[PDB]
């Protein structure tokens, strides 16, 4: 599980311009570590 | 007895099962994503995301609801 690492197909779907900007990591830091990955 | 299924709607037509798999994989391990068919075999505008664990469902709701895919914000009603 590598958070915010996504494929090029998903980047185009998300509309991400810059591949070095990790998506979803900012909010995960707030929500906490996804519980379904702990187990 | 545990419900690990999410209903996600308002999907743009280009959204695929593999695309949703990778996206919801961020919220937790995903088992499968199914986009049901119409009476003429047409894909519907919603999908079922089945997680390995129930706890992944509320988390994905907060993390991923409203995210725009191809300009269309997904709606996670489940
Ligand atoms: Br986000």
């Amino acid at each position: 599980f590598k958070p915010g690492v996504i494929s090029e197909e998903l980047q185009d779907a998300l509309g991400v311009t810059d591949k070095s900007l990790p998506p979803f990591i900012y909010r995960m830091r707030q929500l906490g570590y996804p519980p379904g990955w702990l187990k | 007895e545990a419900d690990r299924t999410l209903f996600v709607g308002n999907l743009e037509t280009k959204v695929t099962e593999e695309l949703l798999f990778e996206l919801f994989h961020q919220a937790g391990p995903v088992i499968k994503v199914k986009i049901p068919k119409d009476k003429d075999g047409k894909p519907k505008q919603f999908a079922f995301v089945n997680f390995k664990h129930e706890v992944s469902v509320p988390y994905a709701m907060n993390l991923l609801n409203g995210i725009k895919l191809y300009g269309r914000p997904i709606k996670i009603q489940f």
